[PDB]
């Protein structure tokens, strides 16, 4: 369930 | 020549999914490999063109591949596939 994004997007 | 990916570098991101992505290797399964009422899941290998899957079921076992649509040059590649199929299967099951 947890968006990829939450770990793999550094913005 | 530019790096290409390896069976070295394919054992090390397998590894890393299985140890800790569980859930997202089942989710694979059922979106798409075509399987229903997956108990769990586990990558066996990646390649240039696609990866293979051992999947549990009712009891049962088997194994099975899915393509990909462009083949993979490098682990950039295989990083990126795995991340967008992940999140267009998320979005199957929360529509
Ligand atoms: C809660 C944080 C978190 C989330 C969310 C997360 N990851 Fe990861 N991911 C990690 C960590 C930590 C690593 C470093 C390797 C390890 O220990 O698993 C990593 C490594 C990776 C790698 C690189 C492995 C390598 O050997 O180069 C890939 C590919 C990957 N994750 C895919 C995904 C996908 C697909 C999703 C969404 C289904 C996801 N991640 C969501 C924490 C996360
Ligand atoms: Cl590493
Ligand atoms: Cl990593
Ligand atoms: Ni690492």
């Amino acid at each position: 369930v947890q968006k990829c994004a939450q770990c793999h997007t550094v913005q | 020549m530019a790096d290409p990916l390896t069976p070295a570098i394919s054992d090390r991101i397998c590894k890393h999914m299985n140890e800790d992505h569980a859930s997202a290797i089942a989710l694979y399964a059922q979106v798409f490999g075509q399987q229903t009422d997956v108990t769990m899941a586990q990558m066996q290998a990646i390649d240039p063109t696609g990866m293979d899957l051992v999947v549990e079921s009712e009891g049962g076992s088997k194994t099975i591949r899915i393509e990909f649509e462009q083949p993979l040059k490098d682990s950039e590649d295989a990083h990126q596939v795995l991340i967008a199929m992940a999140k267009q299967a998320r979005s199957v099951g929360k529509n």
